[PDB]
């Protein structure tokens, strides 16, 4: 088995004279289980937050981009994804959030994701997920990880940076990119713009729901026909039905809603399509293979370009074994 | 079927 390099990469080692990061040098290092200097890591995080802070809650860009599902600090799975989806140097990617928690390599994902965003902030977009919070990071093994690998300094930095991440994005002003889904307190795009991103997600509300939003247990064979309902499964938020989403779309003249937050055995799942257009009203993307290291589910990413929706599927990747709570 | 264009690639290792 390979051994992790004790030599930590320095700023001048990651960033060239032009101030541009060497994703090539970092990628190779990370692949060997290498870590960077506390100073460098803080620079990348802080540098990424500044850029995101300039972004709006709901970004609107008309261009071919590939949507990715939950990562769960699955760096080992993030490397393979880029291989199948293509190099980010000339390929536009879009994350739906959830880059930390679950995986014992959340730091590697955030660091690599942040560095890639600063290098190609016009081709790489990152959204905030229900996991992008402090309360959650404290409960999960994220906080402990940052303290075990680095310190509370890096953890706090990420938290403040995550608050700068976008909530949603309008791809081609037709598709809506989100983590959870629609919200009852949000029937228009303006409702989202009037939202506060620079802050922590509450246990409830519009911003929280969108991140915790989820389809009804029967987004198909429904008997009641309820639009919105309490999310008893997730233990919070609400649930949207086929008729509920179809109503919001028509009102907002949207094509489809691309998001994740829901694990899929095939890395993706298509929901009931519109009665008018032969397109799915909702779509779930999952880029986290072998969820919980138990399920043998596959991963995939949505690629929209030239009016073409290409779905790329991939299997899990090799990684070391880690005990629970780093026990 | 999907009105617009749509494609799909193959997996990395069929399971079932």
């Amino acid at each position: 088995v390979p051994f992790p390099p004790s030599h930590r990469l320095t700023a001048k080692e990651v960033f060239d004279n032009d101030g541009k990061p060497r994703v090539d040098i970092l990628k190779a290092h990370l692949m060997k289980e290498g870590r960077l200097e506390e100073s460098v890591a803080l620079r990348i995080i802080t540098e990424g937050a500044s850029i995101l802070r300039q972004e709006k809650n709901l970004l609107d860009i008309d261009a071919p981009v590939t949507v990715c599902g939950d990562i769960h600090g699955q760096f080992f799975d993030l490397m393979k994804l880029f291989e199948v989806g293509g190099s980010p140097a000339n390929t536009r990617y879009l994350f739906l959030g959830d880059y930390v928690d679950r995986g014992y390599f959340s730091i590697e994902c955030v660091l690599y994701l942040w560095a890639l965003k600063i290098l190609y902030p016009k081709t790489l977009f990152l959204l905030r997920g229900n996991h992008e919070c402090r309360h959650l990071t404290e409960y999960f093994t994220f906080k402990q990880e940052c303290k075990i690998k680095y310190s509370e300094r890096v953890y706090d930095a990420c938290m403040d940076a995550f608050d700068c991440l976008p909530l949603a994005a309008l791809m081609n002003q037709q598709f809506l990119c989100v983590h959870g889904g629609l919200s009852p307190e949000i029937n228009t795009l303006d409702d989202i713009r009037k939202l506060d991103r620079f802050k922590e997600p509450p246990a409830y509300g519009p911003m929280c729901d969108i991140l915790w939003s989820d389809p009804l247990e029967d987004f198909g064979n429904e008997k009641t026909q309820e639009h919105f309902t309490h999310n008893t499964v997730r233990g919070c938020s609400y649930f949207y039905s086929y008729p509920a989403v179809c109503e919001f779309l028509q009102h907002n003249n949207l094509l489809s809603i691309l998001r994740a937050h829901e694990a899929q055995d095939a890395g993706y799942r298509m929901y009931r399509k519109s009665q008018t257009t032969g397109f799915p009203s909702l779509i779930t993307i999952f880029s986290a293979p072998n969820y919980l290291d138990v399920y043998n589910n596959k991963a995939a990413v949505l690629k929209y370009e030239n009016n073409v929706m290409n779905i790329r599927q991939f299997n899990c990747s090799p990684h070391p074994y880690w005990l629970p709570n780093f026990m | 079927g999907p009105h617009p264009v749509i494609v799909i690639t193959g997996p990395h290792e069929e399971l079932e």
